RNA sequence: UUUUUGUUACUGCUAAUGUAAAAGAGAAAUUAUAUAUGUACCUGGUACAUAAAUAAUCCUAUCAC
RNA sequence: CUUGGAUAAGGUGCCUAAAUAUUCGCUCAUGAGAUCCCAUAAAAGGUGUUGGUUCAUAUGAACUAGCCCUGAAAAUGGAUGGCGCUAAAGCGGAUUACCGAUACCAAGCCAUAAAAAGAAAGAAAAAAUUUUUUUUUAGAAUCUUUUUAUGAGUAGAAAAUCGUGGGG
RNA sequence: AAAUAGUACCUGAAAUCGUUAAGAUGGAACGGAUUAAGAGAGAAAACAAGUAAAGAGGGGAAAUUCUCUUCUUUAUUAAAAGAAACAUCAGUGAUUAAUUUAAUUUCAAUAAAGCAAUCCCCUGAAAUUGUUUUCACUUUCUCCCCGCACUAAUGUGGGGAAAACUGGCUUUAUUUCUUCAAUUAUUUUUUUUGCUGAGGAAUUUUAAAAUUAUUUGAAUUUUUCUUCUUAUAAUUUAAGUUGUUUCUAUACAGUACUUUCUUAACCCACUCGUCUUGAAAC
């Protein structure tokens, strides 16, 4: 669905309607009478196989690849674990600084979009948010300051959308590692990260 | 303003000018050391300054001298009182401002190996037009009962030798090194090299 | 060799104020590089992060941040007015914020 | 009855039809011709010269006569005081 | 609306009603400023408040 | 200045205090307005004491709520309390001051019978 | 005058913390302003060279085990 | 009583928020000067410097008015508000940007004034599996819904409200 | 019963003084606004209905059946709320980059061909507007003579020549080599961003309007936003904010949250009452 006023053409996508209130006087009713809503349009620089910098986790400074845009706007990366210790991560656009290099621009590599692409498909983004029963295992742990960390780090580990994330994550690193090795100044690259010196302006660069 | 210490030599400065742009630095928080005040410039001859002075020397409480305007008259501690003038100087915050500010005459030891910078836009050179008549604050305190003149220069004579001879070590040194930076630049891997050569390194 | 920056340096001035009235609900703020108004204009929608340290432990930990926003130019020079969560308070008058780069664009 | 949110009336396209029932046809037929206009680039803009040689030349004779006898006659009364300040 | 706004431009025949059926306009400050409400337009000073005859709408523009 | 928790905004917190308080002793904090020429606060000089107005008012829908967000209602034996029962969600009880332990007992065991909040239900024992 | 862990029955107590400013808080000729500095030779002079939007610049930093 | 925006009077070297802004002239003071009320100065002079007018073969004159100077002497030590300022931070203009109220504009809330109405009455949602569980299901006339404009006060006047000893 | 009811004997306030503890302290002290750092208290909103197995009670109804509830554990399970971040819409602002059609003596450039030499588009000086006629108005990095190196000038002072490179005008076809300006009148868009979200419609948050996809017919501007609700469905841009994740948290008062005191900072603040034109008043 889609609208279009003053040749604009907002797109438009289903909502539910959940809040509760009071009504003036008699029994209450539900407050949203919307049924639709516009979506988010990405800013003209997110493209798939872009790089990035991480600006905010445990992760800062670290650059990544773009695979994904997830359909509920933020967006999946993979800087590919196997060459910097970045795994299958969603974060938000807008935690992002994105350059103007791509990798599928080198020749070495261009060839590899379509298996690239088909990996990524199965890529989704219910798979992202972990059950209620692995929080409730994981909390019951609080009733030795050593072995909760690992017991913690066990219980993650058996949850399937775990295990069928880890193994597309291992396909793609397996499918793009050796390429990127041959270049080696790209490869050192990606496997440092981006700090601010001085005498850089950070209104003057780009990047 | 983003600097743990900032070392002025007052050679060549307006008084005023240089006192003003002292103390807004002080007020956002900045430690400032200032030497060679004995160097400092005013814009007005000598005698006319002179009488300036003779006039601030005769305002004294009348019942009992020992309080009340106190005539200091080292060319430091002249910039100090003229800097004083232009702050908040009664409350605490423009009392902390006040202490972050140290003065010397010649150039002492901690200093006389720093770097020193200067304010263009506070010299004697690009503010007072050619046929002006100015004078030097060491002469001017000198007239009116400092004493040390003299030996300040002698000991910047020989502080003037110790740098040169510092300076011939340095050019030295950069020499032997550039030779050193221009053979190594054939053992590089050729786009290395193109790449740094692009950029003009 | 550790601890990537990935913010802008700055000091907080005082209020936004005339002479004679205080006016606590915004703050004035100098960053390091920006000296005229169309510079500053880049940055006016930053988060801004204010971290200082205390002598008793609150909650495990003895630093504590208060968080705010870049609103606007201070005219021709390169100051910006800001505004945060809670006033900050007047003991901080040339200590130092970090101007995020969080809501990239 | 209760009051509402006071809506933009030039910039929201529904209330802006609601009080002037002319203005979608309006505004459609300005669009149209703007983008007939900017679709002319190096197609119409070239005659658009020719006109200029068409008319230009028929009002040029005119102005430069009007403005020629201004200044004449500035320059007449200069000369006629000169004269009788002598 | 847009027959009020024929008989305000022109002196239509229903000016009087027209005119009175509107609330008196109330408007911002200029956002640039004025020069000097002290001294008149016609004034070889700043100024503001002669006749300024179609520059009118350059100020009311500034305070809409 | 203001203190808002939900949808209750109280728009002042701190007290108005009788002017000349804090230097006469014999002057107690309870606000009187001052008459009198020369005042300085019936004046509204800057840098002293305020006056209260009605500008200060609170909301209509929100006057006489408690951070409970319900009315209070003082009780003093178990049978006047039999109102609450038709209105047990706006409502909560409070115990007077001079009821003896024995009478509270049966009050608070009948207002939890009720499903009806006390404020107090801590007091002598 | 090394290091490890910490400053999270009762009488005033007898274990014990601060910060007006860390996030590369980098940077030592001198001199003049209708001109300067370095080298060589005579006893200031002569010859040659070098700077001249000179911090609008140099230096320093990720390659783990 | 507040939140945000943009101004007036006046200002933008530091004290002090905002120009050591731009563009033209003038002025050197061995007691310079610095804008309403406002916190004093004259007659008479200048071979200081800058413009203008009128006479006499490339010098000699005579006038005119801007800044500066002489005229200008009092009692505790002192005042362009202070520091200070001469490629002005002084005097006369011009062009822009900026800072700045309890005044202006948009939105919320309190009270006051006026207004549009009301004396006939019936099921809404959510949670759990086509049955249970929560919340509400209103009608007090000096009353109940909703709308707009407004708010300084000595002497003085009125209404509503709070408390004290006794009585039914 | 009670002696902190011991005869100056019920209760036992304020002024004034003692003891211990915690703070502040450069020629007064208190105070208003606003926050922060400490210390003391606090759960009535500041999480969990219900289910299941016991254990201890207390009621109701038809001395045995059913039923309702309050506490204590044990183990199972939802829901709801506040705050932060991101996004969507609406209202009110800042900021940058453009645009349709007209008017009003605008200009500039690239091919070729030409016209006049103190001469040209202009401007000046002489002989009420229109017209006519004379004389002046360019410098070149060229030449000649005098001074012969004279200049601030890698040139120069005085006197003479030439030329149309430069400058001006005319024909023509050009406009992405380059120009197409400026100010008004009238129209249409765009980059990055701050603040706000009152209300909850038992029958006007309706009607209408807009949008989208099928249609019934006519125009014209001849079209993937062209018009005219001349037929049904939906949606919001109409008819004042909605959604998704995370945290508080699998808590029962903890250093977190609410609150009251104490002490700093930044800005500000003369002693009340009275007579008086006028009071901080020597
Ligand atoms: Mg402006
Ligand atoms: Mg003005
Ligand atoms: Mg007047
Ligand atoms: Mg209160
Ligand atoms: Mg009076
Ligand atoms: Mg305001
Ligand atoms: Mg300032
Ligand atoms: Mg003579
Ligand atoms: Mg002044
Ligand atoms: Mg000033
Ligand atoms: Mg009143
Ligand atoms: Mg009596
Ligand atoms: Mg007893
Ligand atoms: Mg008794
Ligand atoms: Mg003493
Ligand atoms: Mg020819
Ligand atoms: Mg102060
Ligand atoms: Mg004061
Ligand atoms: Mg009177
Ligand atoms: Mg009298
Ligand atoms: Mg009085
Ligand atoms: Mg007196």
């Amino acid at each position: 669905k889609h609208y279009n006023v003053k040749g604009k053409k907002k797109v438009l996508v289903p909502v539910n309607a959940k809040k509760t209130i009071n009504k003036k006087y008699f029994g209450r009713k539900v407050a949203s009478k919307k049924k639709y809503v516009v979506q988010r349009k990405l800013r003209k620089s997110i493209e798939v196989g872009k790089v990035a910098i991480i600006l905010t986790g445990k992760h800062m400074g670290k650059r990544c690849i773009i695979t994904k845009i997830l359909n509920s706007g933020l967006l999946a990366v993979v800087g590919p674990y196997e060459i910097n210790g970045v795994p299958l991560k969603r974060v938000d656009s807008r935690y992002l600084v994105v350059t103007s290099t791509n990798i599928f621009n080198f020749e070495n590599i261009a060839k590899l979009k379509d298996d690239f692409l088909n990996y990524a498909q199965d890529i989704d983004d219910d798979s992202f948010i972990k059950t209620l029963e692995i929080k409730k295992k994981q909390k019951k742990l609080l009733k030795f300051m050593n072995n909760v960390i690992d017991k913690i780090k066990e219980i993650r580990k058996e949850d399937p959308k775990v295990q069928k994330l880890e193994g597309i994550q291992k396909d793609i690193g397996s499918l793009l590692k050796p390429e990127i090795l041959k270049n080696k100044v790209f490869a050192h690259y990606l496997k440092s990260k981006f700090t601010l010196r001085n005498d850089m302006v950070l209104h003057k660069m780009k990047f | 303003m983003y600097k743990k210490e900032y070392v002025i030599d007052c050679k060549g400065h307006l008084l005023g000018r240089l006192a003003s742009l002292i103390a807004k630095e002080l007020l956002n928080g900045q430690r400032i050391v200032a030497v060679r005040c004995e160097d400092i410039n005013i814009s007005g001859s000598l005698y006319r300054n002179k009488l300036k002075y003779q006039e601030f020397l005769r305002l004294r409480t009348n019942t009992n001298p020992k309080k009340g305007p106190l005539h200091l008259r080292e060319p430091s501690k002249i910039l100090w009182r003229c800097v004083r003038g232009m702050l908040p100087h009664k409350t605490y915050k423009g009392q902390l401002a006040l202490k972050k500010l140290k003065v010397c005459v010649g150039m002492p030891y901690p200093y006389d190996k720093k770097k020193k910078y200067v304010l263009p836009s506070a010299l004697r050179a690009f503010r007072l037009k050619k046929h002006r008549r100015y004078c030097r604050l060491g002469t001017l305190s000198s007239r009116v009962g400092w004493n040390y003149d003299t030996l300040v220069k002698k000991n910047e004579v020989l502080r003037k030798q110790v740098s040169k001879a510092y300076y011939k070590k340095k050019v030295n040194n950069l020499n032997e090194k550039k030779e050193i930076k221009t053979e190594a630049l054939n053992l590089i891997n050729p786009e290395q090299r193109q790449v740094l050569e692009n950029f003009g390194y | 060799l550790q601890a990537v920056r990935l913010y802008e340096k700055g000091v907080i001035l005082g209020y936004k104020r005339s002479q004679r009235n205080q006016d606590p609900n915004f703050t004035l703020i100098s960053i390091k590089n920006v000296n005229t108004k169309k510079h500053a204009q880049f940055y006016v929608g930053k988060r801004v992060a204010y971290v200082y340290r205390t002598t008793k432990h609150h909650d495990g930990v003895k630093i504590k941040c208060i968080w705010g926003k870049v609103c606007r130019t201070h005219g021709n020079s390169g100051v910006i007015r800001a505004k945060f969560k809670t006033h900050i308070p007047p003991k901080a008058f040339g200590d130092r914020v970090r101007i995020l780069m969080y809501p990239s664009n | 009855k209760k009051r509402l949110q006071n809506k933009n009336s030039l910039t929201n396209f529904a209330v802006r039809c609601r009080l002037n029932p002319a203005y979608k046809l309006l505004r459609s037929l300005a669009v149209l011709r703007m983008r007939k206009s900017i679709l002319e680039k190096s197609k119409n803009k070239k005659e658009k010269r020719v006109q200029k040689q068409i008319q230009k030349k028929e009002l040029q004779k005119i102005n430069h006569d009007y403005y020629k006898g201004v200044a004449k006659a500035v320059k007449k009364k200069k000369k006629r005081e000169e004269k009788k300040a002598k | 609306i847009e027959d009020m706004v024929y008989q305000l431009y022109t002196c239509g025949p229903v000016f009087k009603k027209v005119n009175n059926f509107l609330w008196a306009f109330k408007l911002k400050p200029p956002r640039k400023g004025f020069k000097a409400k002290r001294h008149a337009f016609n004034e070889p000073r700043p100024g503001d408040w002669g006749n300024r005859e179609a520059h009118i709408n350059e100020l009311i523009n500034r305070m809409i | 200045a203001v203190k808002k928790v939900g949808k209750i905004i109280k728009k002042r917190t701190k007290k108005f205090t009788r002017f000349q308080s804090n230097r006469f002793m014999r002057v107690k904090p309870a606000w009187r307005k001052p008459r009198g020429i020369d005042c300085r606060v019936r004046r509204r000089y800057k840098g002293t004491n305020l006056m209260p107005s009605i500008g200060y008012g609170s909301n209509k829908k929100t006057k006489f709520l408690l951070p409970n967000n319900k009315y209070k209602y003082v009780v003093k034996n178990v049978k006047e309390m039999e109102p609450l029962i038709m209105n047990h969600t706006k409502y909560c009880v409070q115990i007077a001051h001079n009821v003896s332990s024995k009478k509270r007992k049966q009050i608070i065991e009948r207002a939890k019978q009720m499903n009806v909040s006390v404020i107090n239900a801590k007091a002598r024992l």
